[PDB]
């Protein structure tokens, strides 16, 4: 237990004579084990900033400066047009979907309950499960219904 | 005269009489008017004396004797403001904890708390919000800083919408300091445009790049709304109420809490017109933002353009935190998602701090206020605004009331990137919207439409998306 | 049992919980709210009992002794239901006004209301029907008489949609007014056949004309949805912000709200498959529609056969603001338009009600109901349509559901039209749609196309017109 | 406020209180027309024979019970006209080409409406019999390919 507690008093007097900055003591193991800092976050880089460059009210001073010493970055803005879909088709739950598959008397409603399940069903599918579920669709009705696709 | 002389140093410092402290401490805490009341009383040397009392907080506070009405009057607010400052009805600072275990997140909650007592000092009105608390650390190496700090667990009414994005959407804690951070962000990018060497920022292939060994980390006081924070005795039941603990949860206005989505009125987009004469507006909660922000980044749609997308490091909840609960809500429920490039799936750290102890915290049980204040590194001062409009207060010739759009509003955050845009000579399309600059950037607006449609798909739930006419006014 | 059978017979009836109606009609009466009471009994053995008792006109409500909450709560209910069917009485309130100054439309407002007692007193079934209400004056020489009134602030839901048209699409009062308007047209046509002297209409150079004197004045009680209630604010500050507040909007279901769309948005037509398949439907909001009214007249394509276009001479609105904000709705839109001859834009007169603004009945937890109801002066009786539908249900004699269309649907009207051909020897084409008869006023097809055209081309919006199957049935 | 008005005023209420839906007003005296104006638009003082009286309540209901003979012709002749387009009907016919780009459609960006509506369209013409085997095997389809969404 040396230089366990000196260490500790440091960041206990810290926290009151400059509060809100946090200096942490390394190359001691005495002084590192005392606030040991998760692995995943323990990275080391010798870069040549600091954090003590940063200075309260910067926004201000450097709006309250000439244009002339500022530089541009090379970038540019343009236009773009927003996206107004809304939630268009209304959903139903799982349940409901369940007793208009497997109707039976789909004729006397020109198929209209059916369809709007099959299309609930592609709509909760994902990318890969519609494209197959599409392909699908399209073999198993090309096979079964040549006067109508075979043209 | 039992009076301790902190009080009065304030009120030197302050400027003003203990009576306007207190009016206007009680005026902060409240929405009402204090009540006195007066007694006279005789003496056995034939002499008069006045009694004063005052109710604050709902608790009957009574003054001491004095000869004078006026005098009794100031000896009642100065007990009404010994009452209400923390500074010696609980503690000063306590600065002191346990060490050698694992609670790295103990020294900045106790950083921050200093850093919101010290800003105390400048302003004496700013205390008795310390119910929730946030705040946002830059690390470089081995050192700390703080740059955000904020309050708030309340949203606007939904009476008070605009169009015109000067009156804030949302006040709580967690959001301000996001919204703090980008003005620091911006700020960054305008000492890089002068001082590439003295900023954060550095010239890499698709715009700017953070320097290497920059991280940012976020510390709540108590647990964030949604999915986390659950204090039910009931438990959860059978395997529908197990799916609902991953379900999308929305905020209510006027309300308190979150509800669970799926009833028979969320369908529809909301609308300024219904909203305007009384339908209820719906916010996401904290965790769900939380989600969105880890998913796609805190910079937001605008700074994208400039700067490469900047996640969180850890992040730390001191009361009802669980471990288990926070990975879920923030990380487990959307590991899977894989969005386009640059955007990518952040592993953030859980973290738990030291103390805690239900009998002595200051949670929900408390007193509630309808105040919020926010502290930014790059403004350098504190900014106080009320909730029910998010609009800043503020009187003139003793009188009069004057109402005052926040630096955190929509406008404000168009008008800094028109500034920032003009001062680096780099040319917009004029006339342009807010609705239509956020749109500009193609990679942010695609990156969220995929998300938003991945997490359709799960079934996890709808995000409700906000109406057009908040974002439809022209940024000259 | 101690419930009577009329009881549970006029609750099925109400739709509403036992409770609420319990508690509204306590609230009605009486100045309280009814708190329940939950006194335990006790067995040798141990119990726990609940009865729950309130306290209604000085009469013993105490429930029977049951074990648990529910069952206790509701026999509560239920007897104080019996008790409140007991002693019948309802709600009534004095009407007073105050007069010398601009108080005409006062006087229509509380006519309008004191008519809806009488109907009320007739069919208790219609009551609480207050939300929305809307009625159509015919003023002759001073002489002022009720002609329509109806309620109703929804509309038709996308899968309960057919092609034969016995369906209503719009259940609004404002529209269901003019349906009611229509239907006295009708009727008073047929006078004029029978009665040339006993009717307002007279012979013209070409088709009927309203006599001398003749002029009708419509009545809401709040503003209609749309341009009218975006916003209140007195300047738009910028031009953009004063076309984009001028612009189309369209309902979707029963959403309270409207949806603006942008240039060159929504072109593609709606199709009667894809509302099918889950599509949402969009109908335009009432100031669109009374705009519409205004330019084209109120008679329609289908009565511009016999008589000529009608105009509205005055609109009361129960708002304090009104004024410039409804006529920038109702006239400034098309205000530069220049119909061909004959319809034309009118310069309606716009008034303001004195006092009793009407929002805190029409937007607060009113709006839960989803029946409407409509009524006119050449029918003489009520009707009660479904919103959900757009039908009328009833209780046949073995007590199950019988629907029947209502009277004001496009299957009635072209019923009557015909009707109207066969009485006055008209003799038509046949067979003939309901989309051909419509289409075989040229100059009101005509006008209509032109209005939508400059419409078009004033980038004011595009109209959503609805799929022709609605109108491709066949009359017989 | 006065003694005429005061008068004027109870009538008011009076006709309120008893008779809603009818309204009356005063003319003959300028004090009566002071209390309750009317607007200078739509005043329009008339002369005429025609009163309120001559309406009814009920009068549709009791016109139709009179025969055909007391009803005389108006002289206006109806010929329908304007038909919009030769468009077959009932959405019952979408174009061979037009159905066969929208099953072979990759984009699926119209939430699937124009894939259910053109397998809509296919299962219509086909027969009684082959229609019902084909949702036998698509219902299978359905069930296999995706469990997940089903088997809650
Ligand atoms: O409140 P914030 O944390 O700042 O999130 C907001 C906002 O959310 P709120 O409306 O709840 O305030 C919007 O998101 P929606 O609610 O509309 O989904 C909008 O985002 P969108 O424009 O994508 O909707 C917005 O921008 P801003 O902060 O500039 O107001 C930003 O989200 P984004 O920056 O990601 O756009
Ligand atoms: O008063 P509404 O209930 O809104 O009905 C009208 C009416 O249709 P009806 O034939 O039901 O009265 C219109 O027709 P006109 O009176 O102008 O001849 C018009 O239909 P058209 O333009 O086809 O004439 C329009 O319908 P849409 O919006 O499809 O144009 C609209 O009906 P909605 O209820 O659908 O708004
Ligand atoms: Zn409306």
């Amino acid at each position: 237990d040396e230089t366990a507690r000196k260490a500790a008093t440091q960041l206990l007097d810290q926290i009151q004579d400059t509060p809100g900055r946090i200096s942490l003591n390394f190359e001691t193991p005495e002084a590192a084990s005392v606030c040991p800092i998760p692995t995943s976050l323990n990275q080391i880089v010798n870069t040549k900033w600091t954090v003590n460059q940063l200075q309260e009210g910067q926004l201000t001073m450097l709006l309250a400066q000439d244009a002339n010493k500022f530089k541009s970055l090379g970038v540019k803005n343009i236009k773009k047009g927003s996206v107004e879909t809304q939630i268009l088709p209304r959903q139903m739950d799982v349940k409901e979907i369940v007793e208009k598959l497997k109707k039976q008397d789909n004729d006397s409603d020109q198929f209209v309950g059916y369809a709007a399940a099959v299309a609930n069903v592609l709509r909760r599918c994902d990318a890969e499960t519609a494209q197959k579920i599409t392909q699908a669709i399209t073999a198993t009705i090309e096979k079964e219904a040549p006067s109508i696709v075979n043209c | 005269d039992n009076i301790p002389d902190f009080v009065k140093e304030t009120v030197e410092r302050s400027g003003k009489n203990p009576m306007s402290l207190f009016s206007e401490l009680y005026v902060h805490m409240t929405g009402n008017t204090p009540v006195f009341d007066f007694y006279n009383r005789n003496q056995p040397n034939g002499s008069m004396k006045f009694i004063c009392v005052v109710i604050l907080n709902g608790e009957r506070i009574e003054g001491n004797v004095k000869s004078k009405k006026k005098e009794a009057k100031v000896s009642c607010s100065l007990k009404g403001l010994e009452v209400v400052l923390k500074h010696v009805s609980e503690y000063v600072v306590p600065a002191v904890k346990f060490e050698e275990k694992t609670t790295f997140f103990e020294m900045l909650r106790e950083h921050t708390y200093a850093k919101f007592y010290e800003l105390c000092k400048n302003n004496a009105l700013i205390y008795g919000f310390e119910k929730v608390i946030a705040s946002v650390f830059l690390k470089i190496n081995g050192n700390l800083q703080i740059i955000a700090l904020s309050t708030g667990n309340k949203g606007l009414r939904g009476d008070k919408i605009v169009n015109d994005g000067t009156a804030l959407i949302d006040c709580h804690a967690e959001i301000l300091a996001r919204r703090g951070l980008l003005r620091f962000l911006y700020s960054e990018v305008l000492k890089f445009s002068t001082e590439p060497p003295n900023s954060i920022f550095t010239k890499g292939k698709n715009a700017l790049v953070l320097k290497p060994g920059i991280s940012f980390h976020l510390f709540i006081n108590t647990a964030p709304c949604g999915v986390a924070r659950i204090d039910k005795k009931l438990k959860p039941g059978t395997s529908d109420d197990l799916q609902n603990s991953s379900r999308l949860r929305f905020k209510i206005d006027k309300g308190m809490g979150t509800v669970l989505g799926g009833a028979s009125e969320f369908e529809a987009p909301q609308t300024f017109d219904g909203i305007m004469m009384g339908e209820r507006m719906r916010t996401m909660s904290c965790s769900d933002k939380l989600l969105r922000a880890n998913v796609l980044g805190v910079q937001g749609a605008i700074l994208s353009h400039f700067i490469d997308p900047i996640y969180y490091s850890s992040i730390a909840v001191a009361e009802l935190n669980n471990a288990d609960r926070l990975r879920k809500a923030v990380y487990s429920r959307a590991a899977t998602f894989k969005p386009p490039a640059p955007f990518h799936v952040q592993d953030v750290e859980i973290g738990e701090c030291q103390v805690e102890d239900t009998e002595q915290s200051t949670s929900a049980a408390a007193r509630s206020t309808i105040s919020s204040m926010n502290w930014n590194l790059a403004d350098g001062n504190t900014e106080v605004v009320r909730t029910s409009d998010g609009m800043v207060h503020d009187k003139d010739m003793s009188g009069a009331d004057i109402t005052t759009p926040s630096r955190l509003c929509k406008k404000n955050m168009a008008e800094l990137m028109i500034t920032i845009c003009t001062l680096t000579k780099t040319s917009v399309d004029y006339p342009i919207s807010y609705e239509e600059l956020k749109a500009g950037s193609q990679e942010y607006a695609a990156a969220k439409k995929s998300f938003i449609t991945w997490l359709r798909q799960k079934d996890l739930g709808i995000w409700q998306r906000k109406p057009r006419e908040f974002q439809m006014f022209t940024i000259n």
